[PDB]
């Protein structure tokens, strides 16, 4: 029993600050569109108007040009009025539409409005929903536009401006307080009579807003004549309205019509469902109109009729009183002073009602990447930055060069050409690598010097930034465009770095009046903000090739000249979201942006307003500098008075202080390269939070300037602490102001807090593996690994997984390789010390092998199982326990017993029955070749020494995960139920065949069979207890090793014969397909390349007949399956068949291992990967540390150990 | 704004591209557009540009051009009344990197 | 004295030239909007699959690159239920923003959906509005991406691919037409009786479309030799379905919590 | 509810015209045809009417 009133208020209001902030507005989409289209509509109705109104109009491009002119009250009434509309429609919509508020109905509401308030109330009042209200909303907007015309035309007809105004438009009404409307009336009327002045401007009493307070209007001359007659206690103000309404001797239905004459004619204008109050009017509500006549209504009512603010509250009371609704809430948008409504309403009717302001549903969480604001608008993030300015070969050289401070004024340059204008050069410039760019050693002089600075640094800047060709969706191969901006020196620039890097992409050579590498900057971030690519390379460059006493004097005595300086930069751009989500270095971000070709002062307050900052949140800017005296002078002036604001009584306003720098002065000016290098100053000072000492008083300091440094905008040539304020953030200018103008400003910011995700990683072991294209670059890069960890031998407890992390997950590697494994840093340093000495001793590097190394998986049998198989892999691996979980679900409904348990809990296994013993293995090995395919390990050949040939199958493709399952599930169920326990058993012995059949008594296949032709000198036998005693102390006689193997049920004897129709039933169900692979099969005991040796009497086969490996493997190293070179890496929960295959081929093969009872299974998973990274494999890394987040932080490691060479 | 843009070959394209994308951003709103190939330098030396329809040739037969044209979003030019000669509905790129 | 009924398709409804001709709106604020985000959350969506299911699907930067696999049928099922669902939430939107239609109200009106719009049923059943449903409609776009995940997990864990893959993707279902449901249910059950099936692998009815006509689900060599026994004047169709679905013997439970774990719990 | 029609309103309803009097069919006859939809746009306010300056 509750009705919300939407009140809309009139032009007192000031709507500055609401449009500002629905400028700023971008999450919402039909506030962005309504604010969008608005701005046309009123570009064209202003089109349409008479000479002398068209003359004064501004001149503007977008709506964020209209907010400063109203500020300054230098508006006409048309501009005025249709910017009030905008900012009442926009500020409803947006509360309705990303607000989720329901929309007003018939039977809980209505619109109210007062002057401009009634043309958006009637507008809202048609409407049903937010989507139907946008053309009305354009419609309001231009009938807004032309009733404020026709008013400021009126008002200019009837009285000129005057000559004092100055830009200003005068006020027409004022608020009179002190005395009852009708006296004023009363007075008015005497002081006419007594003055007798024309009867079409004489003062009217405009509006009566209650029984002590009015409004009077009439032009401004004769209004403030009338008011300079009022006494005292009759107090009086000026309200900022700049023409005369609610004049009804003034304007006629002529006018209504003419105003309103913009709507064409139609009949399906939406009607008034929701009753709209009006209180000025005779009828209260009015309901049930079309649009176009209520339109005319409201307009009437603003251009005819004395507003009476009065009536409002009781008429608002009546219309609850006569619905039954006890207490009215209002809901007040751009209404001033609104405070008062509610009270004022709720008196008249009886009062009720408690406050329901919690939400407590604040909002619903959005989807995953959804919350992010739209394409544009996404602040831009720097990844990385490097360069090679001058007598500073690095970043951090550069650095130092710069805190230090220090001219580089040279006579000559060190070995450029002959000698005999100065200016600081780049120490090391001819200096370049071939062999690591593919390049010949003959043709580096016809490259072009810049170019190949560009290259090695863009290739320093992509390493440092941790991104590696097509490894993410940010960062793919084709959503990569370099935006270098070339200079007057005298195509290919972007177009080799693309290339050889293998980056596909746009390439562009910017080049404009002063701002060449700043614009190719704009507008890349441009790109960005729009989509055309995910990643950007910027970059400046400089170099002289063939032909002021201070460097470039900065805004002092003498600074008449400039001092050229070379430098080079390349940047790493990506939008944040992207960024932050990849987990890379972040070290600043890029808020906004701008440029002005013109417009100086009024530059920087767009940008600031754009990004929505104070002045005084700035802490620090930046200069670019041309030369000349004046530009420099005008530079700071203007730089510094738009920044730091002076108090009208006079004082410091600007609190904090605001430092200046610019870096002419440190290494002088590369007119190309000026711009990244300021920006590369900014990083350094963000990352060393340390403003530098300023250069420039040598015969001269400048407090002449004009506003140099008067209110807290201190440039102290010592070097002040600047602290990143806590939970706070720092904000930095870059202005590019140039003699031929092309001022540009973009404003830096602080990088956001790093997560906090330690979870500790738990791996034992580490592995850190090393790339380079080049032996002595190899040795190179090793001795600066070492360097960094002896200066990082002590950082933390976490730092060796991240070390792993950045040098394995986010780095290409080159064909030249080396790897070290151990547990703490100090392991890592000496086997890096160790390989080093090794190579420096004499002996070369050789390249892995072209392609990559070839792996011969195995599988082994069921006699290597422990209790905890693989517990701790299907802990932390998350693939490995989905793909548990899976099987076990396909095992509870096929009527097998779970197998979840088996891991979850490892204690389970003391008492497992056999058939869940065997399905539990065939499942673990099959997670676990999944897991190990899952890291680039690609089999070629693969062999199953005994039950673990199904899982083998499968890593050939032979059959699916539930058709093996099922196949070995039945075949368990089936031998659990024909026969029982306790009945036979099975005997390992070493020993040639030969020597057993002499040794035993009785021919094979009666008393004992060949169970599995182990190897040359290994076999084993099975059958009955009594044959298996006899045959023991048989051969134990002759001083031959035995033993007795635990299995309950001896598969491949006569126990599995009575119970083989039906397995080659259930054989004869699954599907059998060609194999991806050659499959090595005891059974039969030789290659298979086709699915017709398949049939389902293989299964049987295999069940009943003989295991045979020397054959097997005989016919592998036949064919030449199998060689020398062939990797051996073993799926099983011990070494088994590795050795077996090893004796087979030989002992010089590598062999490994995945599971082992004691080693630490991670122990052997680093050794494996590292040996295989140590062949050539191009083992995905990624996927490895994906499910350790404590372990996923790029790190900052040394550059690349380039093998340098000069030419030209 | 003004800009001097080329990348490898299609110098004057990119750029038309480039001032197309700049109108449909609202940056501007006209735009005069069209790059040169004039030669300064004659450097002239075999006998032959350019076979008829074939490429039994080996020159390229390359020429002077100094086009340029001018651009403005089809619904102001409509409204402002002037010989609109043609359309681009749209463009589209890559960069073929195989 | 009427009443409207919205009711949305499933995955036999082509959704190519719908696509298209949304991509090609451009004088609709909402509509643009969605078809902007939705990419985002259909890769962040994407980028927690496993390792296997990221290495069969195609890179793209917005939706205009992936119409051309979906006609080709080179498109994997997890994007595909995603695309489907995508397309019907714009073209609803459109027909509710453009089209200045009423948004269907309780008094006199009602939603329905089979196999893919019942996700899109309660999505469109609990905003009142265009502009409250979008962030909705996201969050059913990842219920949906990660349903058919799910679904063609379990159905390559059931049978892999073949040699002659080409891309292409299998076929999981088959309308007959031309006998009564209990009597094809009947058949399948003589059938698998007959042979000796895993529980997992037997064909199935996923839909009873009316007495004349019904749907038979199974594995696609099962499906084909189960097919090659219905004589005529049975006729047999292949639908462009590509896991199985409506299976009481494949998921259970724990899979529908898998799938709805993407919306967080609260109460708002 | 007690109504005497249905409008289907299918979206991407593979095989939708069926739909239609298969469900009137278990309804009252009196499906009154009506099928009159007054659809003509309001006309758009000048300048706006041009489709957004995006393509």
């Amino acid at each position: 029993a509750q009705m919300r009133v939407v009140a809309f208020g009139d032009q007192t209001y000031d709507c500055s600050e609401a449009v500002s902030q629905l400028l700023r507005v971008r999450d919402d989409a039909i506030v962005v569109d309504f604010l969008e289209r608005a701005p046309a509509v009123l570009k064209a109705e202003l089109a349409r108007l008479s000479s002398e109104q068209q003359e004064e109009t501004p001149r503007f491009a977008t709506l964020a040009e209209l907010v400063p002119r109203y500020r300054a009250g230098t508006l006409n009434p048309a501009v005025s009025q249709a910017l009030t509309c905008i900012a009442q429609l926009g500020l409803f919509i947006r509360q309705h539409s990303s607000g989720q508020e329901a929309y007003p109905t018939a039977h809980d509401s209505c619109i109210t409005g007062v002057c401009t308030g009634a043309l958006t109330a009637v507008a809202v009042g048609s409407a049903s929903s937010v989507t139907a209200l946008v053309p009305l909303a354009l419609h309001t907007v231009a009938v807004a536009v032309r009733l404020g015309a026709r008013a400021w035309e009126i008002g200019s007809c009837l009285a000129d401006a005057r000559r004092g105004a100055n830009g200003r438009y005068a006020s027409w009404t004022s608020a009179v307080g002190g005395i009852s409307p009708q006296d004023l009336q009363d007075r008015i009327s005497a002081y006419t009579a007594e003055q007798a002045l024309a009867s079409v401007s004489v003062p009217y009493l405009s509006a009566a807003v209650g029984p002590g307070q009015s409004s009077v209007s009439a032009a401004p001359v004769i209004l403030d004549a009338f008011l300079s007659t009022l006494l005292r206690p009759l107090t009086t103000t000026r309200l900022p309205i700049t023409a005369p309404y609610h004049a009804p001797h003034l304007f006629t239905a002529k006018d209504v019509q003419h105003v309103t004459d913009c709507l064409p004619p139609s009949e399906a204008w939406p009607t008034v469902r929701i009753p709209i109050i009006s209180f000025s009017r005779d009828e209260a509500v009015s309901r049930g109109a079309s649009f176009p006549a209520a339109m005319s209504e409201a307009v009437r009512d603003c251009l005819i009729r004395p507003i009476a603010l009065d009536r409002m509250a009781v008429s608002i009371a009546n219309h609850a009183r006569d619905l039954g609704k006890d207490s009215v809430l209002p809901s007040p948008i751009a209404l001033s002073f609104s405070d008062k409504l509610g009270p004022q309403v709720n008196s008249h009717l009886p009062g009720a009602k408690a406050p329901t302001p919690e939400l407590t549903s604040k909002s619903i969480p959005s989807a995953i990447g959804a919350e992010q604001q739209p394409m544009a608008k996404s602040p831009i993030a720097i990844l990385a930055a490097s360069g090679r300015f001058p007598q500073s070969s690095s970043m951090d050289q550069f650095w130092d060069v710069l805190i230090n401070g220090v001219d580089t004024h040279e006579l000559v340059p060190p070995t450029r050409w002959n000698a005999a204008g100065f200016g600081c050069w780049l120490h090391e410039a001819g200096e370049f690598d071939a062999a690591y760019f593919n390049m010949s050693p003959r043709e580096a002089p016809q490259v072009d010097p810049a170019q190949r600075l560009a290259l090695l640094t863009a290739t320093e800047a992509l390493e440092q930034a941790g991104v590696v060709p097509n490894r993410t969706s940010s960062t793919q191969k084709n959503r990569v465009g370099v935006w270098y901006g070339a200079t007057s020196n005298d195509a290919f620039i972007p177009g080799r770095v693309n290339y050889f890097h293998k980056f596909s992409g746009p390439s562009y050579t910017i080049d404009t009046a002063c701002s060449s590498s700043l614009a190719a900057l704009h507008m890349a971030c441009n790109a960005l903000w729009r989509g055309e690519v995910d990643t950007a390379i910027v970059g400046g460059t400089n170099v002289l090739t063939n032909p002021r006493s201070g460097n470039c004097k900065t805004f002092d005595d003498e600074a008449d000249g400039y001092c050229r300086g070379e430098a080079v930069v390349t940047l790493i751009l990506k939008r944040l979201p992207d960024a932050q989500a990849d987990k890379d270095p972040i070290q600043a971000s890029i808020l906004g942006i701008a440029t002005n070709h013109s417009a100086q002062q009024d530059l920087f307050q767009q940008v600031l307003t754009e990004t929505g900052l104070t002045a005084n949140d700035i802490s620090v800017c930046e200069m670019a500098g041309t030369g000349t005296q004046a530009g420099d002078s005008g530079e700071t002036t203007s730089v510094v008075e738009t920044l730091a604001p002076l108090n009208r009584s006079g004082s410091a306003v600007r609190t904090t202080p605001l430092y200046i720098g610019a870096v002419k002065s440190n290494v002088g000016h590369a007119e190309s390269a000026a711009g990244v290098s300021s920006l590369a100053k900014i990083l350094l000072m963000l990352k060393h939070s340390k403003i530098p000492p300023h250069v420039g008083i040598k015969t001269k300091l400048n407090h002449r300037l004009p506003d140099l440094a008067a209110r807290n905008t201190h440039i102290a040539r010592s070097e002040v602490p600047w602290p990143r304020p806590k939970n706070g953030k720092r904000r930095v200018l870059l202005n590019n102001f140039s003699a031929a103008g092309g001022n540009t400003c973009l404003v830096l910011e602080d990088a956001p807090e790093p997560e906090d995700s330690q979870e500790v990683d738990p791996r034992e072991h580490h592995i850190v593996a090393l790339s380079a294209k080049t032996p002595d670059s190899m040795v190179n890069n090793l001795t600066n690994m070492i360097t960094w960890i002896d200066k990082h031998s002590g950082d933390s407890l976490a730092t060796l997984p991240q070390l792993s992390y950045t040098t394995t997950a986010r780095r290409v590697h080159h064909r030249h390789r080396a790897v070290a494994t151990g547990t703490d840093l100090l392991q890592i340093r000496s086997s890096l010390q160790e390989q080093l000495d090794r190579r420096v001793s004499g002996e070369r590097s050789i390249p892995h092998p072209p392609n990559g190394p070839s792996f011969v998986l195995a599988f082994t049998g069921q006699g290597s199982a422990f209790a905890g198989m693989g517990v701790d892999l299907y802990k932390r691996f998350a693939s490995f326990r989905s793909d548990i979980a899976r099987y076990d679900q396909i095992c509870e409904g096929m009527s097998l017993p779970s197998i979840k348990a088996m891991f979850e809990d490892e204690k389970v296994f003391s008492t497992a029955s056999p058939t869940l013993q065997q399905l539990t293995h065939v499942c673990f090995q099959m997670a676990l070749y999944r897991l190990w395919k899952s890291l680039g390990v690609q089999a070629k050949a693969v062999v199953g020494h005994a039950l673990g040939e199904y899982a083998a199958l499968y890593a050939a493709g032979v059959l699916s995960q539930s058709d093996t399952l099922y196949l070995v599930g039945r075949r368990a169920q089936l031998m659990e139920k024909h026969l029982s326990q306790g009945t036979h058993a099975m005997l390992a012995v070493r020993a040639k065949e030969e020597a057993i059949v002499a040794a035993i008594d009785g021919p094979p296949g009666e008393a004992y069979e060949f169970s599995c032709r182990n190897g040359e000198q290994r076999n084993v036998l099975g059958g009955t207890v009594a044959q298996i005693q006899a045959a023991k102390a048989a051969l134990e006689a002759k001083k031959i090793r035995c033993q007795y193997l635990d299995t309950p049920m001896a598969f491949h004897t006569g126990q599995v014969d009575p119970i083989l129709p039906e397995l080659l039933q259930v054989a004869a169900a699954c599907s059998i397909q060609d194999p991806q692979i050659p499959v090595i099969s005891p059974a039969y005991g030789k290659v298979i390349r086709s699915a017709k040796d398949f049939q389902p009497e293989y299964f049987t086969h295999h069940c009943r007949s003989s295991v045979n490996m020397v054959d097997a493997l005989q016919s592998a190293v036949e064919e030449g399956l199998l060689d020398k070179n062939v990797i051996g890496l073993e799926i099983g929960p011990g070494p088994v068949v590795t050795q077996f295959v090893k004796e087979a081929v030989g002992t010089t093969m590598q062999t490994f291992a995945s599971i082992n009872k004691d080693k630490d299974t991670w122990q052997l998973m680093t050794q494996a990967l590292a040996k295989f990274y140590l062949a050539g494999a191009s083992v995905e890394w990624s996927r490895y540390h994906e499910d350790f987040p404590g372990a996923q932080k790029v790190l900052e490691l040394p550059a690349y150990g380039w093998a340098l060479k000069n030419y030209w | 704004p003004s800009y001097t843009i080329d990348t490898a070959c299609s110098s004057s394209l990119a750029a038309l591209h480039m001032a197309c994308n700049a109108l449909w951003r609202g940056e501007v709103d006209t735009a005069i557009v069209g790059g040169t190939n004039v030669l300064t330098n004659p450097d002239m030396t075999r006998s032959g540009n350019c076979k008829t329809f074939d490429d039994e040739a080996d020159g390229y037969c390359r020429g002077e051009a100094v086009v340029t044209l001018i651009l403005k979003r089809l619904p102001d030019a409509q409204a402002d009344k002037d010989p609109i000669q043609a359309s681009i509905l749209g463009i589209a790129t890559n960069h073929s990197a195989e």
